[PDB]
C-alpha cells in the first residue's frame, strides 16, 4: 500500500520522531562531552561509535521532517523515489557501521586479554584513528549492492520511511547473516573476557590470600619467643611465599626475582634458627619485611586497578552488546520468516522499529554508565 | 656421570662408633647439599641427615640428635658421618644424595640422583656355623613337600640348594627371619611328586649337607 | 613438622591399568612434592619433580597432579617394568624431609586355593634342645592371609614368626612359612599341635594337624 | 547359555565375597575374582555368559576382619541358580 501511497496519511503523529531526534542529539552532545573531559583505544573506539551515530541520526532525521513539511511521502517528494532509496541506504549504511564498530570493541577487549604481549607493544592513536575510515569503507562497499540490480528498496511504511525488499534480491539474507555472525562473535568475545577475567580474579584473591598469610606468620614471628614457634611461622612463612611465585613481562623479571630474594632470607632465618640465635631470626624477618616494602607492595596495587579499569571497561561492552541483540535480532528473526507472513503478521514494522531506536539507545547508556560504577563492579 | 659411591658400613657392636663415607664422581660438593637417607628393613626411607658445604651449617634429625656426626671435604670432595653410641635400631641401609641450593631449578629436582647405599647392622652376638635341620612329610602323602630348616647362623649370607643345583624347580626360599636371641632363621621347601638339601655360609666357611627321607 | 600420609598402601592391577595414588600432606605445601620409584634391591630413583614436570629420562607414562593439599600420581599403563614400591617424599626445607609410608604395586591374577602343609621338628632339632614346627601356605594369590596356632585345642599367642616372599615370575603366587619356636618339655608334655589358615577364596578355615 | 541373571546380596569399610557350592569372586572396599569367574562375571555380581557347568548354589558372605584375613562368619542363606 505504500508503494501506491503517495500522500501523507491523516492522523499520524509526527512528534515520536522530533522526539526521537532531540533525544539523540542530546545523548550525543552528553557522550561527546563526557569522553571530552577525559586516551586509550576503547575510549576512542567509544568516541568515534558515537561519532558515527550522531552522523546517521543528523543523515536520518532531516529527511522525515522534510516528509512531514511537505506531506508527501518518499516517493513523492523526491523523484523515482530517490530519497526512499537514498534513505533507506543510510538507514542501513550506519546500521551496519556502528555494529562493525562494536565487533572492534569486543576484538580490542580480545587483543587487550587474550594476547597480553601483543598488546604490551606499541599500538598508537594513529591505529584508531584509520579504523574508522576502513569499516566505513567496508559498510559503504557491503550496502552498495542495492541500486546496481543486485538489491531492491521497497516501502515497508507507515507512511514515512523505506527499507530493503525482501524477495528474489538475496541482499536482506546476507545483511541479516552478517548481522548474525557479528553478534556471535561479539557474544563468543564477550565470554572469553569474561572467563579470562574469572581465572585474572582468582589469582589475586589467591595472591591477596598468600600475602596475608605472610603478613600473619611475620607478626607471629615478631611475637613468638620461643625456637619452636618462630621456627614453624618461619616453615609456614616460607610455605606461604613458594605459593605466590606460581602465578614474561620485564617487571615478571623482578617480581620473581624479588621472591627468590625473600624465599633465599627465610632460608637463612631457619639456619639461624637452627644456630639457636632468636634476636637475629628476628633481625632476618625485619629484614623480610623490608624486602617485602621495597619490591612486593607495588606489584599488587598495580594488579588491583587494572583488573579493576578491565572489569569496568568489560561491563560498559557487555551492556552495550545487549543492546544492540535487543535491537537486531528482531531483524535477522524477520529475514528468515516467509514475506507473505512478515507481512501477515506486520512484524518487519516492529523490527525496523527496533532498529531505529538503536540510535537513540546505544549513546545514552553510555551517559548511564557514569565513572562512579564501582557498585556495579561490586557485583 | 654424576655418581654418589657409600663405603663404610658393615656390622658393628652396640655403643662403637662407625665413619661412613660417600664419595661424589661428576661434580663439585660445594656446589650442592649433601643428603643421608636411612631405610629399614620392611619400612620405608627417612632423612637422617644434611650438610650444606656452601655455608657450613648441618642438620640432623629428631631421633638422632647429638649421636651423628656429618662433616664435607672439598679437598677430596667427599662426605664423613660418624657415628657413636649405636643401637639396635640402627639395623638399616643407608643412601647419599644431593639437593641443589635455592636458587632456581636445581633446588626443585630434589634428590635427582640416588647412591648404591651401604648396609649397617648393630648386633651384639657371635658368629655360629648353619644349624640345617631336615624337615620330613608325613607317609601318606599324592604330591609331598620336602623342606629344610636351617637355624642358628648370625651373618645374613647363607646359600641353600638343592640336589646340588640340578633340581631347581619347585624350590621356594623364604626371607631370613630375626630371632630373639639374634640368631637368623631360613627354611628352604620343594614340592615333588635321592634328594639333598646344601646349605653353604660364605663368612662361617661352613657346607652342610642333608638327607630327607618320608616319615 | 610436616607428616606425610599415603593412603594407597597395596594395590593390584595388570598391564594397561590405570593406577592412581594419593599422597596428604600435614601442611600446606606449595609444590614441594616428588615421587620416587625404589625396586627391591635397588636405589630409589626420582620420577616427577614439583608436581607438574617430568624428570629427565623417566617414561611419560607418569603424571603428577595438585588439588588444595593433595597430589595425586596418576600411570596410564602399567608395564612389567614399572611394578616397585613407591615413595611420596616432601622437600619443603633442608630440615624438613618426611617420607610416607610407601605403595608397592602388585601383579593380580585369579585367586586360588592355598595348599596347607604341616612339619613337625626332626630328631635332630629334639636333639638340639630347641623344637620348631612349620606350617607352610604354597600358591595363594592374595597376599592378606591369617595362620593361627592351636595346641590341644588351645589357641597360641606370640612365639611365631611369619615370612612371606615375593611373587613368582611365573605366576604371581606368594608362599607363606610360619615358624612355631618350643622348648623339649613344651613338645613332649602336648600330645597335638595345629595350624589353622583363614585366607579369602577358602569357606573354611583349612586345619593342618600333626600328633606325637 | 547366554543367560544375564544377576545376583544382590545384603558393608562399606568391610570387604563382600562369593561362594559357589568354590571361590567365585570378592569385593574389597579391588576385586579379585576366582579362574573360570576371571572375564565371565563381574562384581552386586553382573553374572554374563554364563556356561551350563555353572548351575549350583551361590551364597555371600561379608569379611568381619579390616585387614582382608578371609575370616567370613556372616554367611548368607544362598539361592539357587540354574543354568539351561
Ligand atoms: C538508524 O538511525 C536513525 C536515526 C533516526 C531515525 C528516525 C526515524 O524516524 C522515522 C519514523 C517516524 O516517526 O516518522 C520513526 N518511525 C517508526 O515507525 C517508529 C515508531 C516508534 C518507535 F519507537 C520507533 C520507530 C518512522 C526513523 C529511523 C531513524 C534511524
Amino acid at each position: 500500500d505504500c508503494e501506491t501511497r503517495q500522500w501523507l496519511p491523516p492522523g499520524e503523529s509526527p512528534a515520536i520522531s522530533s522526539v526521537m531526534f532531540s533525544a539523540g542529539v542530546l545523548g550525543n552532545l552528553i557522550a561527546l562531552a563526557l569522553l571530552a573531559r577525559r586516551l586509550s583505544l576503547f575510549h576512542v573506539l567509544v568516541t568515534e561509535l558515537v561519532f558515527t551515530d550522531l552522523l546517521g541520526t543528523c543523515l536520518i532525521s532531516p529527511v522525515v521532517l522534510a516528509s512531514y513539511a511537505r506531506n508527501q511521502t518518499l516517493v513523492a517528494l523526491a523523484p523515482e523515489s530517490r530519497a526512499c532509496t537514498y534513505f533507506a541506504f543510510a538507514m542501513t549504511f550506519f546500521s551496519l557501521a556502528t555494529m562493525l564498530m562494536l565487533f572492534a570493541m569486543a576484538l580490542e577487549r580480545y587483543l587487550s586479554i587474550g594476547h597480553p604481549y601483543f598488546y604490551q607493544r606499541r599500538v598508537s592513536r594513529s591505529g584508531g584513528l584509520a579504523v574508522l575510515p576502513v569499516i566505513y569503507a567496508v559498510s559503504l562497499l557491503f550496502c552498495s549492492l542495492p541500486l546496481l540490480d543486485y538489491g531492491q528498496y521497497v516501502q515497508y511504511c507507515p507512511g514515512t520511511w523505506c527499507f530493503i525488499r525482501h524477495g528474489r534480491t538475496a541482499y536482506l539474507q546476507l545483511y541479516a547473516t552478517l548481522l548474525l555472525l557479528l553478534i556471535v562473535s561479539v557474544l563468543a568475545c564477550n565470554f572469553s573476557v569474561i572467563l579470562n577475567l574469572i581465572r585474572a580474579r582468582r589469582q589475586l584473591a589467591d595472591l591477596e590470600d598468600n600475602w596475608e598469610t605472610l603478613n600473619d606468620n611475620l607478626k607471629v614471628i615478631e611475637k613468638a619467643d620461643n625456637a619452636a614457634q618462630v621456627k614453624d611461622a618461619l616453615t609456614k612463612m616460607r610455605a606461604a611465599a613458594l605459593d605466590a611465585q606460581k602465578g614474561r613481562s620485564p617487571e615478571m623479571k623482578d617480581f620473581r626475582h624479588g621472591f627468590d630474594i625473600l624465599v633465599g632470607q627465610i632460608d637463612d632465618a631457619l639456619k639461624l634458627a637452627n644456630e639457636g640465635k632468636v634476636k637475629e631470626a628476628q633481625a632476618a624477618a625485619e629484614q623480610l619485611k623490608t624486602t617485602r616494602n621495597a619490591y612486593i607492595q607495588k606489584y599488587l596495587e598495580r594488579a588491583r586497578s587494572t583488573l579493576a579499569e578491565e572489569t569496568d571497561h568489560l561491563i560498559l561492552l557487555a551492556i552495550m552488546t545487549i543492546t544492540f541483540a535487543v535491537c537486531s535480532l528482531p531483524f535477522t528473526i524477520f529475514a528468515y520468516m516467509n514475506e507473505t507472513s512478515s507481512r501477515k503478521e506486520k512484524w518487519d514494522l516492529q523490527a525496523l522499529r527496533f532498529l531505529s531506536i538503536n540510535s537513540i539507545i546505544d549513546p545514552w547508556v553510555f551517559a548511564i554508565l557514569r565513572p562512579p560504577v564501582l557498585r556495579l563492579m561490586r557485583s | 656421570e654424576v655418581q654418589l659411591v657409600e663405603s663404610g658400613g658393615g656390622l658393628v657392636q652396640p655403643g662403637g662408633s662407625l665413619r661412613l663415607s660417600c664419595a661424589a664422581s661428576g661434580f663439585n660438593v660445594r656446589s650442592f647439599s649433601i643428603h643421608w637417607v636411612r631405610q629399614a628393613p620392611g619400612k620405608g626411607l627417612e632423612w637422617v641427615a644434611y650438610i650444606s658445604s656452601s655455608s657450613g651449617s648441618t642438620s640432623y634429625a629428631d631421633s638422632v640428635k647429638g649421636r651423628f656426626t656429618i662433616s664435607a671435604d672439598t679437598s677430596k670432595n667427599t662426605a664423613y658421618l660418624q657415628m657413636n653410641s649405636l643401637r639396635a635400631e640402627d639395623t638399616a641401609v643407608y643412601y647419599c644424595a644431593r639437593w641443589g641450593y635455592w636458587p632456581g631449578e636445581p633446588w626443585w629436582k630434589a634428590f635427582d640422583y640416588w647412591g648404591q647405599g651401604t648396609l649397617v647392622t648393630v648386633s651384639s652376638a657371635s658368629t655360629k656355623g648353619p644349624s640345617v635341620f631336615p624337615l620330613a612329610p608325613s607317609s601318606k602323602s599324592g604330591t609331598a613337600a620336602l623342606g629344610c630348616l636351617v637355624k642358628d647362623y648370625f651373618p645374613e649370607p647363607v646359600t641353600v640348594s638343592w640336589n646340588s643345583g640340578a633340581l631347581t624347580s619347585g624350590v621356594h626360599t623364604f626371607p631370613a627371619v630375626l630371632q630373639s636371641s639374634g640368631l637368623y632363621s631360613l627354611s628352604s621347601v620343594v614340592t615333588v611328586p635321592t634328594y639333598i638339601c646344601n646349605v653353604n655360609h660364605k663368612p662361617s666357611n661352613t657346607k652342610v649337607d642333608k638327607k630327607v627321607e618320608p616319615k | 613438622d610436616i607428616q606425610m600420609t599415603q593412603s594407597p598402601s597395596s594395590l593390584s592391577a595388570s598391564v594397561g591399568d590405570r593406577v592412581t595414588i594419593t599422597c596428604r600432606a600435614s601442611q600446606s605445601v606449595s609444590s614441594a612434592v616428588a615421587w620416587y620409584q625404589q625396586k627391591p634391591g635397588k636405589a630409589p630413583k626420582l620420577l616427577i619433580y614439583s608436581a607438574s614436570s617430568l624428570y629427565s629420562g623417566v617414561p611419560s607414562r607418569f603424571s603428577g597432579s595438585r588439588s588444595g593439599t593433595d597430589f595425586t600420581l596418576t600411570i596410564s599403563s602399567l608395564q612389567p617394568e614399572d611394578f616397585a614400591t613407591y615413595y611420596c617424599q616432601q622437600y619443603l626445607y633442608y630440615s624438613l624431609v618426611t617420607f610416607g609410608q610407601g605403595t608397592k604395586v602388585e601383579i593380580k591374577r585369579t585367586v586360588a586355593a592355598p595348599s596347607v602343609f604341616i612339619f613337625p621338628p626332626s630328631d635332630s632339632q629334639l636333639k638340639s634342645g630347641t623344637a620348631s614346627v612349620v606350617c607352610l601356605l604354597n600358591n595363594f594369590y592374595p597376599r592378606e592371609a591369617k595362620v593361627q596356632w592351636k595346641v590341644d585345642n588351645a589357641l597360641q599367642s606370640g612365639n611365631s614368626q611369619e615370612s612371606v616372599t615375593e611373587q613368582d615370575s611365573k605366576d604371581s603366587t606368594y608362599s607363606l612359612s610360619s615358624t612355631l619356636t618350643l622348648s623339649k618339655a613344651d613338645y613332649e608334655k602336648h600330645k597335638v599341635y595345629a595350624c589353622e589358615v583363614t585366607h579369602q577364596g577358602l569357606s573354611s578355615p583349612v586345619t593342618k594337624s600333626f600328633n606325637r | 547359555p547366554g543367560g544375564s541373571l544377576r545376583l544382590s546380596c545384603a558393608i562399606s569399610r568391610y570387604a563382600m565375597s562369593w561362594f559357589r557350592q568354590e571361590f567365585v569372586a570378592v569385593a574389597r572396599r579391588g576385586a579379585f575374582y576366582a579362574d573360570s569367574v576371571q572375564g565371565r562375571f563381574t562384581v552386586y555380581l553382573q553374572m554374563n555368559s554364563l556356561k551350563p557347568e555353572d548351575t549350583a548354589v551361590y551364597y555371600c558372605a561379608i569379611d568381619s576382619d579390616t585387614f582382608y584375613s578371609g575370616s567370613y562368619d556372616y554367611w548368607g542363606q544362598g539361592t539357587q541358580v540354574t543354568v539351561s
